[PDB]
């Protein structure tokens, strides 16, 4: 009774076949890069409008890699977008060394992981590899973890 | 009434995601000549395209 | 793995393998098409001209072809026949001989609804009612046992037969899949080996002093490419003995065609259909052995035909023939020809009446005998 | 090594080895002598349509070493009781070795049937209670002979055709294939030497950039391309090895497989020899003689077990078709020869037409003939 | 990159052959019909209509694009949208590719087994004319090859090209291999000239231009019967060489992969006779013939049962495909002798009369014509 | 790097053979006409018009340029733009290339099946004669090979040259390989002569001239039977050598590529007997005959239906293509013996009478001259 692994290890894709959720009814304002956190700025007709994470926002999900929706290499303004709201996913990071297992991550500007000492939110899942003179980490996203401030 | 007021085409396959169409243009002129002529005015053409989703 | 929802996940791995690779295409479509196109003959009927007329009027052979093909591929297929009858399609069928339409479905569209375990009838233990779910925005429906017939592939042990819901397995087994996959890897390796036959090395003292992605380095590499393009047999390249050297090294190639031939031999040996029908290359070293290879192929395809083609015959023909007792015989699967048919017909016409003129073997049945063996001699029926 | 079923289902060579024999054995056919006519016999046979069950019955007997068939007759008695004389049948079913056992053993002195079981207990499963059958309804199909000290140890049952020698001889073949593929992959090697390269920190941007640049430059190398290096600090070397004898080695391994299995190349490797025109006919005829040999021992018991349950004719014999592929032109000469032989000289001797017709139509011709005088 | 079938077809000769060699021979093979009163007028109408090039093109596009449409116009006093009443009239036939036909109307009613089958076809040829509508009875469609039903539905009931990815890239690799072979032969031998101090040359000056001038000049005059002089102290002249072997076998193996994947064999695609045997290529060509017959039985007939009922007033007729074998003037001579001997060797002994004997002798198409009569 | 095909055609020889071998043999093969009252006057009239050179080069330029035209002039009392009235008259035929023909007038009538097919042809022969206009029925157009329609309508509904890019560069590479092989042979051996202080000697002066003349003189007199002297202390004389192998095999592989792309086999394109087998080039030839007849049926017959009804007054007739097989006296005599014994070995007992037996015997082409009569 076990969960299979998923081999390609590129940023912006899913790392396991555990319970995951993909919110595919969204549109982008500005440009978004695969493997970055996004935030919900508004809702029109059951569609969520997302943008790259600013300072002071609450992350909602992580952009997901697809080879039909995004032929350019990144997500462009006015495009339908895939966002992962629950599951394990490879994220871009600016950190230098792996944090403690099952710690709480903190997101800098642009939707990159820079902290490992948060109070509550998403947690580190134990994966830490290297990409392009930069690193990739593995994050575990949960649905109601970050709550929008009143 | 949209599909009954405006015409409907089917010149796209379901796997298509972009389309384009082209338009053309031309230039030229003419003059009055004699029997022994060596210079005559010329003509050309152009082109342009647009896109969709 | 994440997949698009409109592409529902049901054996599309093997489906894409089939519709993409060509060797799989051949190995799965070689047998059923030739099997059906071989033809057959029927005995006990008053005449066969009207039989052929009604047969090619119904013209169902493409449906039979892809039915057999999908049964061989998925390990199971369903053929559904509708009859001209004034009853609901759920009820059984009264005696009669009518056809109006027949259609095909793959393995994934059929399920079992009602099961029988009644003691007296030996029919217990096989399903009674089949629940078909075509999809395509039409409600799934139910069929009696007699109306439709289920075509299966190759035999498996009861242990997995019972867990596969009484359905066989795909003809592409794991060993076949891996052996097929290995050939492309070997070909790519061969191409790389051919490319890497010869290498040239250029050594320049102090060359590493240069900054990367810089004007001097760009100039140097452009010069290297330029001088590399213009060298050859009739051209020479000058260097400086003190500082730079230009060496060249090379490796040989041998045995690669034999290696790939051996891999193809493994493929054909595990497949079971032989070289002059899979690789499509005549042996060339002998004049009269390829024909014997052909008759071996015909023997094996006949052995396979005896197990699968007949059930369609006994399932469909009783719905189209009005007389009571008949025979289904198969044409001896061999390509005939001018010469051999001309002299064989000469032999038959002399054998049929060279010595019968002495006994009770008389004309009204001698003619029937002579035109029973299908001749080129057309004859009008009569005395 | 492991469960034979998994091997049978996974490896295709096992499929071939266990299946090619019984299918051809049963599809060969037969004729019967002593019966009034045969068209109604064929009608009954193909109305009963039992040959798929016969096929996998013999196949499972060959594989597992034992199989059982249950035949149910139109008799107005409860099933454990024996069967009165008669010629009826309505169904037959095939069970593997695992679902059969013995219940009562008879060693009575007067009966020569002493020492073999009377009633069989069958437990097919499928949420139906196991039941008991009298031996008259049961025929037990065995595999191949074994020593009696093992026969009685296996409850009077045979053994698998996949012995351990066959199993591991088949097994090492794919290992040899993988070794051959590795030999092919390791033909040529490139080596790059860079003094000082040891001083890089592990898993840092410098090392990743260096290895990426190495991969990029190795991508564009070739016969028409040249690569420059530094004289003092780095060197580029190439190593190569020869490959030879691997095809012959693999062919020898396949030859061992053939010899130990017992079925030859034209049917197992499915490769014509090519160097001869008319020796494959002899190869095949050896194949048919061996398959006829194995047929005579095991297929016939099914014949005398089943046929008397359908035929009311008192005394008859079963003759086996001469297992050779027939052909139009050759059978044309055969028919001409037979029709001349039957009456070139019987004109003067008392053999009359009333029996000459039977003689000519007994040897199955393509010349039909209505019954008469 | 190189995946556009349209450009690839007319830019690669191998693709041309591999795609169109089959249907043209298929159609030129020939056939005949039984149950017809006579054949002379039949062939007269056939070669008056002269639609076989269009048939060839239709089959070619069916094999290439996976789908093609054929349209026939009839002598009927109704609108072209209306169905066709029974009759035997023909006026002309035209062919369109996969890109000009679509669907309009559906039938899904219970009683007809035609439920779920296309009813009305929307033809849009283009060519600055209004696209129009055609009943199901008028147009027939030729498909490509079978695919999985899931792809069949995704491709709106149209097949796939015979040029699959394996065929395309196997074809592509051959050109790379031959280019590498040419480079290999070019780089067989290399001459090196080493001169201490040569690095002191200024780039792009008269000195360097003169140096390379002299180098090229002295290179152009060397050979077997000529010698070159050098200075021992300062310069030297070396030559390095590498061998070649096995590339004929390599390219032959690539071609063998091509033929094995294609399914058309060597004496038809590579066009070499094997040469080492006298009479095995006849068996090879008859293998080609049996496979071409196998595929013909699949796709050529539907055109025949679609078109023939529209030209013949005769009620019931049958088709046979002429057995594809090259006839040798001589061998047809002896087979005619054998047949004319068999037809009346012993028929003079029973009720088989000339009334049927003449029909027998003129049925198997002889070189002996016979005026109709008794 | 694209070159006009005409220059390559009239320059290179292999291109000449590839473009020319098929049409001329195809036309010289011949034909027979059925339904004719007599054939002697047919052949007399045919070689009276003697149009086969024009036919040959018409087919040749159709094959090369992808388009050719023939103008057929008729005895009629009307202008050339008018259609042609029924009749059988001919007076001359001429041939024009691809470049001199265009389309003038458009027909789109839905009533006729002629919509989308040009009605008036605009000919501009040039050579100081005014271009003129011709009706459809007076002109025939010969096209090349099949192309995709998206290129067909782009090329004004016209074919393409049979010399495609793959054929062109495959041909071009062969000459480069031959030149490279010649260079490989030339560079087999090299003699090096090194002398201390040789660099001190200055450029282009008397001393250098004398030294190089001496070197040439001593090189001209070297060999097996002659030796040379050297000073051990200062100068050294060495020889470097290289081996040659596999070049003929590589060239044979390139010829394989040429024949594979061309589609016509080796004993016709290289014209070299295999030599190792006596009775396989005969089936090689019959494969060639099959392919050439397959191509002939597509395009040569349209000339027959275009011109034949314009010369024959008979209502009905048919075209039969002669069996394209080389006829050897001996076997011809044997076949004639077989035919004559078959035609009357068993007609003595039925209604097959002399008035039709004579027709049968003189229909199958005999050497047996026989006057017409009963």
């Amino acid at each position: 009774y076990e969960n299979l692994f998923l081999r390609p290890a590129c940023p912006g894709n899913i790392s396991d076949t555990s319970t995951y959720n993909i919110d595919g009814a969204c549109v982008a304002q500005g440009d978004i890069g695969f493997g970055s956190a996004v935030q919900v700025v508004g809702i029109v007709d059951g569609v969520k409008v997302v943008a790259a994470l600013p300072d002071g926002g609450t992350p909602y999900g992580i952009a997901f890699r697809s080879q039909y929706e995004h032929l350019s290499g990144k997500i462009l303004d006015g495009e339908v977008c895939n966002v992962v709201s629950h599951g394990r996913v490879w994220t871009l990071t600016s950190l230098g060394e792996a944090p403690s297992l099952f710690s709480k991550l903190q997101f800098g500007s642009g939707g990159v992981v820079t902290g490992g000492s948060g109070s509550a939110g998403w947690t580190f899942a134990g994966g830490f590899v290297k990409h392009e003179d930069g690193y990739i980490i593995e994050v575990q996203v949960k649905q109601n973890a970050f709550i929008a401030p009143p | 009434s949209a599909l009954r007021v405006f015409p409907v085409t089917t010149e796209l396959s379901p796997t298509d995601k972009t389309f384009e169409y082209m338009t053309f243009d031309k230039v030229g002129t003419a003059q009055i000549i004699a029997d022994y002529t060596d210079d005559l005015p010329l003509v050309d053409a152009l082109g342009t395209s647009e896109f969709g989703k | 793995s994440p997949k698009p929802f409109f592409m529902s996940d049901a054996s599309y791995h093997v489906g894409s393998f089939y519709n993409d690779n060509a060797t799989a295409k051949r190995i799965v479509d070689v047998i059923p098409e030739e099997m059906v196109t071989a033809g057959f003959k029927i005995s006990g009927v008053k005449d066969e001209k009207e039989f052929k007329s009604l047969w090619d009027s119904y013209k169902i052979d493409p449906s039979l072809v892809d039915a057999l093909c999908w049964a061989r591929l998925y390990g199971g297929a369903a053929i559904v026949a509708i009859i001209n009858d004034n009853r609901m399609l759920t009820s059984p069928v009264k005696p009669g001989a009518k056809l109006e339409g027949v259609r095909v479905y793959d393995r994934f569209a059929i399920t079992i609804e009602k099961r029988v375990t009644n003691a007296r009838s030996p029919r217990y233990g096989e399903p009674e009612i089949y629940k078909v779910s075509p999809g395509d925005n039409i409600q799934p429906y139910l069929i009696h046992h007699t109306r439709i017939f289920i075509a299966d592939g190759e035999r498996v042990t009861p242990q997995m037969r019972k867990q596969n819901q009484g359905w066989g397995a795909s003809v592409l087994n794991k060993s076949l899949i891996d052996a097929i996959c290995d050939y492309d890897y070997c070909e790519s390796l061969a191409t790389q080996i051919l490319r890497r036959k010869q290498q040239a090395v250029w050594k320049v003292k102090g060359l590493a002093e240069m900054c990367d992605d810089d004007d001097a380095q760009y100039a140097a590499r452009l010069r290297l490419a330029q001088v590399d393009d213009n060298s050859g047999v009739g051209r020479a390249i000058g260097i400086d003995a003190e500082t730079e050297e230009y060496d060249v090294l090379n490796s040989d190639i041998s045995g690669v065609p034999e290696f790939l031939s051996s891999k193809m031999d493994r493929i054909v040996s595990l497949s079971g259909i032989h070289e002059i029908i899979i690789k499509n290359k005549n042996v060339g070293g002998v004049s009269a052995s390829q024909n014997t290879a052909l008759e071996t192929f015909y023997k094996l395809v006949d052995r396979k035909r005896e197990e699968d083609y007949r059930p369609l015959l006994e399932f469909l023909l009783p719905f189209i023939v009005d007389e009571q007792e008949w025979s289904i015989e198969f044409e001896p699967l061999s390509v005939p020809s001018k010469k051999e048919e001309s002299e064989i017909t000469k032999n038959n016409v002399e054998s049929v009446t060279k010595a019968i003129t002495e006994q009770i073997i008389d004309l009204e049945e001698a003619r029937d005998t002579l035109r029973s063996i299908a001749p080129e001699f057309k004859l009008k029926d009569g005395n």
